[PDB]
This record gives structure tokens, C-alpha cells and sequence, in this order.
């Protein structure tokens, strides 16, 4: 039971510290660290591998099921409706209605698009400006800004409504969503004026304003393809989520019949995560699924069913099965949804975008007797010096101010500063020195060698000052190990591939950050200081 | 196979070690002198005093183990340890949040790199023949033949361990007639093409695909 | 998480202390946030990294050539190498070799180790 | 048998849903306590028993 | 045979000209033709038949008056040509344009918006689109694939630079 408690990583460190307090701190960390690494990380890696790889099988079968091919059919379909309805839009106008051409012209113009983006920025700044005890004037500023932005947004919304065909306008998903958010804003105005608004109303309506903040991220396609695939798969998404919801209901209704109201102990009732009533049994089951304080709930159940004994304490079966099935059933549903759909979504960025690109294409100092020698053995030698320099500061004593070892490490620092400035002197001989077409400024990694050396040197320059300036210099001097990157031939490949991965992740990470900001704004609206407790 | 993949991607592991090292050192100097005390996260068992302890604390934070309380422990205003002749910075929030994101990202990166490296086997229907079939064929032949003692020497059908997965319609006899045995099985177990010219067609393939002795391949 | 959830459920009014289970509907906010952000979006991170690495690995897709199974097989075309068996020559050696190498001996030794762990 | 041709399985699944609802309301009081609702859910359970056993007999 | 000093321009639309939608596919289109070919292009409006040409009474002078405008050194618009066959009966060295809807599923959506009177008359309209999906490239010279006007309009001008 305890080893299994460590594999799930929850309550891990508690048993490690309890053991350390019994058999000393020296060796015991080995056991639990190896337990975590081996058990948790290898099993997690293997389950991810055998799901993702398996998910590729069902993806391959799906491609025969026309799942992706049919998706492209609904994309070009709706796409061409606007383009052809544009003709009628441009043909219905060949009472005088010559201003229609001008109003439509601004709609596609960059001036109006960037103006509306800026208005959205003001909208998000106003709501994001929330604050616990707002200055009294800021409340009026926020309210009047909300009124103003509402008036404008509805004005240009109607402008697009009449400038473009109403049917064509409603065809687009984004325009329908914008109509939804503006209607929510109208509701905001009416409810606030009539004073019949309710906390659910303020919550969901601040939410609709924040939705209107989705007007940002419109040009980009990577999120758009994900959204399109998600909308296509909704009828498939709802099945998995319905199944998981049914499973949580079952494992909550079972906990009610097992631990229903048996969590009454003479100890102080901090058992908030209890099984008493169904609305809270769900929260406890959800907590177990994510596995935050799984230990606490399992221990409470064990104690409820007697103490540690054979007839009791068998309850561990329920918690173990719940946790295993959960973090397996959750893993299947969520990886399936985030791989099959995303893999399909990513293929739109490669299927329709790629061919369309083709369609457009189809439509169309001293320099003499220098010594660069010895730069071969010095490769490994500099590697070794970097390694030992890194090890140097690690062994430093942080807690002893008048340290018996800091002066020794100061000697090592002096020696290694000399050694690592030798190659700084050398680099002048090689092409560079910010001259000779700037061969030195074409490899910033080479420059980064000086920066760390400079800070190391700069530490001594102000060291004699005995002043607080040098305090940060020591902290920053830790950049030494990275020097190996520029001196390593594979580590460079690894770090560059990692940066490429980051650049790829950019879209998803920014979408997650924006949606998290949405939820932060809603949370500010709900709990703006209602958490204090004496 | 998973262990072998880990061998082939050591620099990602070295990168993770570099992250741990840099962050352990940074935590060593800023949050070094925090006063140890029970009833708080920074205690005798977690602290940035000795490098092993700093690495252990950062590992604890990596496993998502109440790292938020550690963060709140290192936020400023904390009494400094007696060794000082107060301590605690406001840099903690950025330190721990950045560490969590970066360590999670590199752990994900290592996991998916190994998944990429083992993708071939992790995505294998086990229906088409695989190297396991070749290994069991090698073992049965070794039982039939000790070290490097097979050139033709064949007059029996004891090599019937081949099950339904590659004498049905005597195709086995025809395949036997048509390292040489392994090559013939490979080219014909898949049944790539049947036009009476695969040997010629393959004879024009091994030349471009290859290097080593090809005076036995044609047979 | 649960500490925050059960401190927020007890949120009565601005600048006032908590009340036991005042509004337990608030859990909808935390439930939705949990599922969407954590589960959905971090799993999207993992799936997106998987897809990107799969795409990068298939850079040398070489669709003109045939399956990769033949690739592995022909790269193994240097197989059929000697394998160490060393059938004992001495008959006294041969008896112990046969009894040791029989599957019965292996099964028995597995039972021994299993009982040892028990 | 021909009754199964008549789609009563819809009403049977609505009955299963009704029973699923009739279990969230059942509050499990600590030690034998029971309010009024818990004293009518036994009767509702008897009804569900009868309908399910009739369906089992038919099928 | 002999060019009428010009290559007359016609457009059959994606389906019958008898309804509003087909004309509107070209009503604005013709506007840009003269607005970017000042003096280089001329347009004509007729309502009679031109298929019956021997290279009805109104047809006799119809071919001449077109040739009268062709001798000025031209775009024709009618309701007779629903297929290049309707114009293949005469050899006037013409240029003919075709509006294409690659997905007939779009036809209903376009029809479903203008009016419910002809909404049930889609079968009348769509069959021509089918009829406009058979002629090989030879009778399918001018191509209108892209959707909006600006991208499509640029592909009209390029074919007009064959001679001028
Ligand atoms: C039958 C199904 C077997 C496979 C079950 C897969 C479970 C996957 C899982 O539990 O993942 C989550 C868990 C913790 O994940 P973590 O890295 O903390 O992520 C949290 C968010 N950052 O990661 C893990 O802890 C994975 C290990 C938990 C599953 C262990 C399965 C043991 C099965 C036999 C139990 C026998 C008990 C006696
Ligand atoms: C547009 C993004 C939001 C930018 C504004 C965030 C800062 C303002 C709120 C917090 C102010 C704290 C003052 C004490
Ligand atoms: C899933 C692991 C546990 C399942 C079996 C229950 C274990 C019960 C045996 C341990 C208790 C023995 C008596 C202890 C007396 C203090
Ligand atoms: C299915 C995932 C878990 C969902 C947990 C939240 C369920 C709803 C709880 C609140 C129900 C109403 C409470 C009583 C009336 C205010
Ligand atoms: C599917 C809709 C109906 C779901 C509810 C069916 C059972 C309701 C009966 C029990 C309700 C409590 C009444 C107890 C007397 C105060
Ligand atoms: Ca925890
Ligand atoms: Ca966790």
C-alpha cells in the first residue's frame, strides 16, 4: 500500500521524510528516488507510448473511414458560399444606396480591422483592470468604458450586418459567435438598467464579454483548424465525456453507499472532502481522479471502516480501482480527443493550405604566423575545464558566511578565470573581434562565452568595493555550464531542436494562456476578495 | 527496446541534468540562508543548504508535490538562519513557476523523443512479419545447425516451425526451391511480386539499396 | 487545489468571512477550469508534441520506395551468423546439459524463485 | 415477444434514468437516522424492483 | 473562318440566365471589364437568338448588328447560349466564359437565399449546371474556378492579353 502510494507521486515525500527521521538522512533517499524515477516515470512513459502508438493505428483505420476526407468537404463547402455570395454582394448594388459600396469597402480594409482589434484591446483592458478595492472612480470608468465599447461594437456589428448579406453573414461561424456576444452585451445593458440582474447573470455575462475578446486570434489558422475539427467531432466528443460522467456518477453512488456519513470522527471536522451528500460525493470522486490528496481520503475511508485490520481496511480496493480506472479512462478519452482531432486538425494546415500555395504558383591588428594549432586537444580540455568549473561552485557553502571553503573555491575561481580567459585572448587571433566582416558577431554563442567570463571578471572588479552591487553578480556567474553547449557538437543539436519545438508550440501555448486569462478574469469577478477568513 | 532508445538519446537527459544543476545553484544562493524550522515547508528535510538537498527539493517540486507551499515559504519576510552574522526573496514566485514549466516541458520532450525513437515498434500491427520472426527462425536453425555451419546442407523439412504466419498447397516446397535462405524467405514471405522475375528485379534492387558479399544473395 | 476549492465554496460576500457550504455551485467554475485547461489543453500539448515529432521523424518519408518492413529486413540481410551452442561432447557433461536445458528445469527454477519471494 | 417490437425499451431506459435520479436524493445519514425523503425512497425502490423484475420475466 | 475584326465575348453563367442569380454573377462582373479596359472593350445587350446563323426574322439583323459593332474596332449578352453548342452552330471566332460551381451543393445555398419562389425551381437551374459540366476543354476555354471577384477578375484579364 505504501509503495503504491509513492508510485502515484501523491504524498510521496511524507513517507520519505518519516523514514529519514528514523534511519538518518544519508542513504534512504536512494530507495524512494529510484522508486519514483523507475516506477512512475517509466510506467508513465510506456503508457503514453503504447497509447499514442496505438492511437496511430485507429487514426490509420479512420483515414479509410472518410473521417478526414469528409471533413475537408465541409470546409471548402462553407468557404465557397461567402466567395460566391460576395458576387451577389458586389452585384446586388451593381432611394439611392451608393454608400453600400463605401461601407463594405472599409469592412475589408486594414484600418477598420485594426480599429476593431484595438477596441477589443480596450475591452479586455477594462475588464482586466479589476482590483480588490477599486478606487471609487475606477468603477465609473469601467462602467462607462463598457457602455462605450458596447455601443461601438454593436454599431460596427450592424454595419457588417447590413453591408454584408445577412444570410451570408450568419453562414460564417465567427460572425455568428460575434452576434452571440453582442446580444449578451445588450442583455448586460438591459439587466443592469432594470436592476433585475443576478450573480449567475454577472458571471456568464462578464464571460460573454471575455468571449468577445476572442476577436483576437483571427488571422492565424493553427487554432482555427483545431476549432473546426473540434466542432466536427462534437458528436463524438460528447460520447466519451458522457461515458466518463456516467463512470464518475457510478463511483460516487458507490462511495455514498460505502462511506456515506461514516466520516464522523471525534477529531476536528476538517473532512471537507467527504462522501455525505451526492453533490459533494462528486467533488470527492473528482478530487480522487485528479489525485491531489488521494492519501487523505483513502486514510479516512480506512479509519471509517474500522482501523487497520483484515475485515476493515479492505476499502483500499475501492480507492485503488477508482484511481487506476480514472487516470486510465481519463488518459484514453483526453489523449484520444487531443490526438485524433488535433492530428486531423494539423493535417488541414498541410492539406488545404499546401495545395492552395501551389494554386497561386500554378496561377503564375596583425594577421600573420598566427597559431590556431592545438584547437583539437583543447576541445576536450576545455570541455573538462567547463565540467570542473561547474562542479566548483556547486560544493560551495551557502549557509556559512565566514566559510572555511569559500576561500578555497575563490582560489579555484581565480585559477579557472585565468584558464577561461586564455581562450578569450586566443579568440582575437581567429577571424572576428567584431571586425573582418564581423565573423565574431555571426556566432552569438561565441560571444556568450565572454559574457559569463565578463560577469565572472566583473565580480572581482567590484569585489573590493565591499558593496551590495556584487550580490547579483555571484548569482549570475552560474552561467558557466551552458558554455559546454557551444563547445559540444550534439548538445547544440538538442538545444536547437528544443527551440524549434518551442516555436512550434507557440500557437497552442498562446491559446492556453489566453483561455487561462479568461478564467482568471471570471474568477476575479466571482471572488474579488470574498476569501478572507479570521 | 525502450532501454536501448534511452541510450540513443543521452543529450536530452544531459540537458535535463543541466536544468536541474542551474536551478539548484540558483536556489542555493538566493534562498540559501532561509532559517530552518518545522511547521514550515523549508525544514530540516527540505532546504537550499547542501547541493544534494537542493536537488532533492527541486525534484520534489518536479513531481508536483505541494510546490506551492514551498514557494510561499521562500517568499520574502522570512527570518534568516542563525549562521547569518530579513532573508528570503521575492524572486521565488518566478523561480518556482519557471522551474515547473521548464522541467515539465523537458520531461515531456524526453518522453516524446523516446516515443519518436521507438515509434516503429510502438506502431507495429504485429501482422506483417517482424524481426522477432527472424530471431525465432535463427534460433530454430541454430538448433538445426551450430555455429556458421549452414550453406545448403538441406534435405529435410524439420524446419516446419513456421506456423500459419510466414505444406499448404506445397508452396513451402516451391519457396524452398526458389543467409540465402533468410533472403529468399524475406523476399517471398511478403509475397512482394509474382511475375517470375523478382530475382532479376531484386537483383537490380540489392545493388542500389546497398557493400557486402552479394555472391550468395541471388540464390 | 482542494484547499482553494473549499475556501472558495465558503465565499459569502466581499470583505466577509467564510460560511460553511454557502454556495456549493461554485464548484462548477473549478470543475470546468480543471477539465478544460488541465486535462484538455495539457493533453493537447502532449498530442501536439507527439504529432510534431512524428512529422519531423518522417522528414525522409521516401514514399517512392516500398514499405519500411523491407527496409529493416534488407538492413538485416547481413544476418545468419554463428550462434554459440556448444553441445557438450562428454556424455557425463551431456546428461547434466540435457537435464539443465530442458524446459522442465527452467519451470522448476521459476517455481523455486517464486517460493523464495513468497 | 411482439411487445418488444413495440418500443417500450424507451420507457425502460427512462425508468433506469429515474432510478439513477432516485439515488442522488437518498442521503446516507451517519447512524440509522433518516429524514422523510429516505422513507419514501424505499417505496420508490419497491416500484423499481417490480418494474425491473417484470421486464426480466418478459425478456 | 474570318474574324469579325474582334473576338466577341459572352458569358453563359453557371445555369439558366432566366433567373436573377445567373445575371448577378455577371452584372457586376461586366462593370469591371469596361472599368479596366477603357476604350479597349465594348459591351452589347440583346435578347434574341444567335444560334440560327448561316455563315427568326429578328435574328436576321441580329447577326449583322453584332457584326456592325464588331467592325468598329465586343461583349455580347443574351439568353440563348446555355452551352457552347448553342454557339458552335456558327464560326465567328468568339470567346465564351463559363461560371463554375465545383460543388453543386453550393447551388442550393445560393438559391435558398434569394427567394422561396424559385427555391423549388432549383431543378430547372441545376440541370444547366450539370449541362455546364460536360464539354471538354476545347469548348471550355475560359476558366472561372476561384470564388470571389478580385482573384477571379484577374484571371479574366490575362486571357484578354492574348492579342491586346
Ligand atoms: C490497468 C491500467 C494500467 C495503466 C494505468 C495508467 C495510469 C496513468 C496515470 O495514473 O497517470 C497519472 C499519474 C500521475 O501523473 P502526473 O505526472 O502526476 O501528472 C499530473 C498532472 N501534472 O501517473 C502515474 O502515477 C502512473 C502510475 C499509476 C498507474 C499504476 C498502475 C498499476 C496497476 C497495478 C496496480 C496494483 C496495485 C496492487
Ligand atoms: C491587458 C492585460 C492586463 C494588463 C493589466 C494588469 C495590471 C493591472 C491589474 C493589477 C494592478 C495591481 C495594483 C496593485
Ligand atoms: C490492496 C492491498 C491490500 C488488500 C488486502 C488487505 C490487507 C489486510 C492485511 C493487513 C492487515 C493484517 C492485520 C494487521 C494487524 C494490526
Ligand atoms: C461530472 C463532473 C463533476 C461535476 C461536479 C459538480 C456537480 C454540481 C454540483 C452542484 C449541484 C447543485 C448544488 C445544490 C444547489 C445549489
Ligand atoms: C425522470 C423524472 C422524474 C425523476 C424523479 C422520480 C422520483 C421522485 C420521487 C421522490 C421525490 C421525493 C418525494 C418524497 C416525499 C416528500
Ligand atoms: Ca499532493
Ligand atoms: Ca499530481
Amino acid at each position: 500500500l505504501t509503495v503504491f502510494q509513492c508510485i502515484t507521486m501523491e504524498g510521496w515525500t511524507d513517507v520519505l521524510y518519516w523514514v529519514n527521521d528514523a534511519v538518518g538522512r544519508d542513504w534512504p533517499w536512494i530507495y524512494f528516488v529510484t522508486l519514483i524515477i523507475i516506477g512512475s516515470f517509466f510506467v508513465l512513459n510506456l503508457v503514453l507510448g503504447v497509447l499514442s502508438g496505438e492511437f496511430s493505428k485507429e487514426r490509420e483505420k479512420a483515414k479509410a473511414r472518410g473521417d478526414f476526407q469528409k471533413l475537408r468537404e465541409k470546409q471548402q463547402l462553407e468557404e465557397d458560399l461567402k466567395g460566391y455570395l460576395d458576387w451577389i454582394t458586389q452585384a446586388e448594388d451593381i432611394w439611392n444606396r451608393f454608400c453600400r459600396r463605401k461601407c463594405r469597402a472599409a469592412v475589408k480594409s486594414n484600418v477598420f480591422y485594426w480599429l476593431v482589434i484595438f477596441l477589443v484591446f480596450l475591452n479586455t483592458l477594462t475588464i482586466a483592470s479589476e482590483h480588490y478595492n477599486q478606487p471609487n472612480w475606477l468603477t465609473e470608468v469601467q462602467d462607462t468604458a463598457n457602455k462605450a465599447l458596447l455601443a461601438l461594437f454593436t454599431a460596427e456589428m450592424l454595419l457588417k450586418m447590413y453591408s454584408l448579406g445577412l444570410q451570408a453573414y450568419f453562414v460564417s461561424l465567427f460572425n455568428r459567435f460575434d452576434c452571440f456576444v453582442v446580444c449578451g452585451g445588450i442583455l448586460e445593458t438591459i439587466l443592469v438598467e432594470t436592476k433585475i440582474m443576478s450573480p449567475l447573470g454577472i458571471s456568464v455575462l462578464r464571460c460573454v464579454r471575455l468571449l468577445r475578446i476572442f476577436k483576437i486570434t483571427r488571422y492565424w489558422n493553427s487554432l482555427s483548424n483545431l476549432v473546426a475539427s473540434l466542432l466536427n467531432s462534437v458528436r463524438s466528443i460528447a460520447s466519451l465525456l458522457l461515458l466518463l460522467f456516467l463512470f464518475i456518477i457510478i463511483f460516487s453512488l458507490l462511495g455514498m453507499q460505502l462511506f456515506g456519513g461514516k466520516f464522523n470522527f471525534d477529531e476536528m471536522q476538517t473532512r471537507r472532502s467527504t462522501f455525505d451528500n451526492f453533490p459533494q460525493s462528486l467533488l470527492t470522486v473528482f478530487q480522487i481522479l485528479t489525485g491531489e490528496d488521494w492519501n487523505s481520503v483513502m486514510y479516512d475511508g480506512i479509519m471509517a471502516y474500522g482501523g487497520p485490520s483484515f475485515p476493515g481496511m479492505l476499502v483500499c480496493i475501492y480507492f485503488i480501482i477508482l484511481f487506476i480506472c480514472g487516470n486510465y479512462i481519463l488518459l484514453n478519452v483526453f489523449l484520444a480527443i487531443a490526438v485524433d482531432n488535433l492530428a486531423d486538425a494539423e493535417s488541414l494546415t498541410s492539406a488545404q493550405k499546401e495545395e492552395e500555395e501551389e494554386k497561386e504558383r500554378k496561377k503564375l591588428f596583425r594577421l600573420q604566423c598566427h597559431r590556431i594549432v592545438n584547437d583539437t586537444i583543447f576541445t576536450n580540455l576545455i570541455l573538462f575545464f567547463i565540467l570542473l568549473s561547474s562542479i566548483s561552485l556547486a560544493a560551495e557553502d551557502p549557509v556559512q558566511h565566514t566559510s572555511f571553503r569559500n576561500h578555497i573555491l575563490f582560489y579555484f575561481d581565480i585559477v579557472f578565470t585565468t584558464i577561461f580567459t586564455l581562450e578569450i585572448i586566443l579568440k582575437m587571433t581567429a577571424y572576428g573581434a567584431f571586425l573582418h566582416k564581423g565573423s565574431f558577431c555571426r556566432n552569438y554563442f561565441n560571444i556568450l562565452d565572454l559574457l559569463v567570463v565578463s560577469v565572472s571578471l566583473i565580480s572581482f572588479g567590484i569585489q573590493s568595493s565591499a558593496i551590495n552591487v556584487v550580490k547579483i553578480l555571484r548569482v549570475l556567474r552560474v552561467l558557466r555550464p551552458l558554455r559546454a553547449i557551444n563547445r559540444a557538437k550534439g548538445l547544440k543539436h538538442v538545444v536547437q531542436c528544443v527551440f524549434v519545438a518551442i516555436r512550434t508550440i507557440g500557437n497552442i501555448v498562446i491559446v492556453t494562456t489566453l483561455l487561462q486569462f479568461m478564467f482568471a478574469c471570471i474568477g476575479v469577478q466571482l471572488f474579488k476578495g470574498k476569501l478572507y477568513t479570521c | 527496446t525502450f532501454i536501448k532508445s534511452f541510450q540513443a538519446l543521452p543529450y536530452v537527459a544531459l540537458l535535463i541534468v543541466m536544468l536541474f544543476f542551474i536551478y539548484a545553484v540558483i536556489g542555493m544562493q538566493v534562498f540559501g540562508k532561509i532559517a530552518l524550522n518545522d511547521t514550515t515547508e523549508i525544514n530540516r528535510n527540505n532546504n537550499f543548504q547542501t547541493f544534494p538537498q537542493a536537488v532533492l527539493l527541486l525534484f520534489r517540486c518536479a513531481t508536483g508535490e505541494a510546490w506551492q507551499d514551498i514557494m510561499l515559504a521562500c517568499m520574502p519576510g522570512k527570518k534568516c538562519a542563525p549562521e547569518s552574522e530579513p532573508c528570503g526573496s521575492s524572486f521565488a514566485v518566478f523561480y518556482f513557476i519557471s522551474f515547473y514549466m521548464l522541467c515539465a516541458f523537458l520531461i515531456i520532450n524526453l518522453f516524446v523523443a523516446v516515443i519518436m525513437d521507438n515509434f516503429d515498434y510502438l506502431t507495429r500491427d504485429w501482422s506483417i512479419l517482424g524481426p522477432h520472426h527472424l530471431d525465432e527462425f535463427k534460433r530454430i536453425w541454430a538448433e538445426y545447425d551450430p555455429e556458421a555451419k549452414g550453406r545448403i546442407k538441406h534435405l529435410d523439412v524439420v524446419t516446419l516451425l513456421r506456423r500459419i504466419q510466414p505444406c499448404p498447397h506445397r508452396v513451402a516446397c516451391k519457396r524452398l526451391v526458389s543467409n540465402a535462405t533468410l533472403f529468399a524467405l524475406v523476399r517471398t514471405a511478403l509475397r512482394i511480386k509474382t511475375e517470375g522475375n523478382l530475382e532479376q528485379a531484386n537483383e537490380e534492387l540489392r545493388a542500389i539499396i546497398k557493400k557486402l558479399l552479394d555472391q550468395v544473395v541471388p540464390p | 487545489w482542494p484547499e482553494l476549492l473549499y475556501r472558495s465554496i465558503d465565499s459569502h460576500t466581499e470583505d466577509k468571512g467564510p460560511i460553511y457550504n454557502y454556495r456549493v455551485e461554485i464548484s462548477i467554475f473549478f470543475i470546468i477550469y480543471i477539465i478544460i485547461i488541465a486535462f484538455f489543453m495539457m493533453n493537447i500539448f502532449v498530442g501536439f508534441v507527439i504529432v510534431t515529432f512524428q512529422e519531423q521523424g518522417e522528414q525522409e518519408y521516401k514514399n517512392c520506395e516500398l514499405d519500411k518492413n523491407q527496409r529493416q529486413c534488407v538492413e538485416y540481410a547481413l544476418k545468419a551468423r554463428p550462434l554459440r551452442r556448444y553441445i557438450p561432447k562428454n556424455q557425463h557433461q551431456y546428461k547434466v546439459w540435457y537435464v539443465v536445458n530442458s524446459t522442465y528445469f527452467e519451470y522448476l527454477m521459476f517455481v523455486l524463485i517464486l517460493l523464495n519471494t513468497i | 415477444s411482439i411487445v418488444e417490437w413495440k418500443p417500450f425499451e424507451i420507457i425502460i431506459l427512462l425508468t433506469i434514468f429515474a432510478n439513477c435520479v432516485a439515488l442522488a436524493i437518498y442521503i446516507p445519514f451517519p447512524e440509522d437516522d433518516s429524514n422523510a425523503t429516505n422513507s419514501n425512497l424505499e417505496r420508490v425502490e419497491y416500484l423499481f424492483l417490480i418494474i425491473f423484475t417484470v421486464e426480466a420475466f418478459l425478456k | 473562318d474570318v474574324v469579325p475584326s474582334m473576338r466577341p465575348v459572352v458569358l453563359v453563367g453557371p445555369s439558366l440566365k432566366g433567373y436573377e442569380v445567373t445575371d448577378m454573377m455577371q452584372k457586376a462582373l461586366f462593370d469591371f471589364l469596361k472599368h479596366r479596359f477603357e476604350g479597349r472593350i465594348s459591351i452589347t445587350r440583346v435578347t434574341a437568338d444567335i444560334s440560327l446563323a448561316k455563315r427568326l426574322a429578328e435574328v436576321q439583323s441580329e447577326i449583322e448588328r453584332i457584326f456592325e459593332l464588331a467592325r468598329t474596332l465586343v461583349v455580347l449578352d443574351a439568353d440563348t447560349i446555355n452551352h457552347p453548342a448553342q454557339l458552335s452552330k456558327t464560326s465567328l471566332a468568339p470567346i465564351i466564359v463559363y461560371v463554375k460551381i465545383s460543388s453543386p451543393k453550393v447551388l442550393q445555398r445560393l438559391i435558398k437565399s434569394r427567394g422561396k419562389s424559385q427555391a423549388k425551381h432549383l431543378n430547372v437551374q441545376m440541370v444547366a449546371a450539370d449541362k455546364l459540366a460536360q464539354c471538354p476543354p476545347e469548348l471550355f476555354d475560359v476558366i472561372l474556378d476561384e470564388n470571389q471577384l478580385e482573384d477571379a477578375c484577374e484571371h479574366l484579364a490575362d486571357y484578354l492579353e492574348a492579342y491586346w
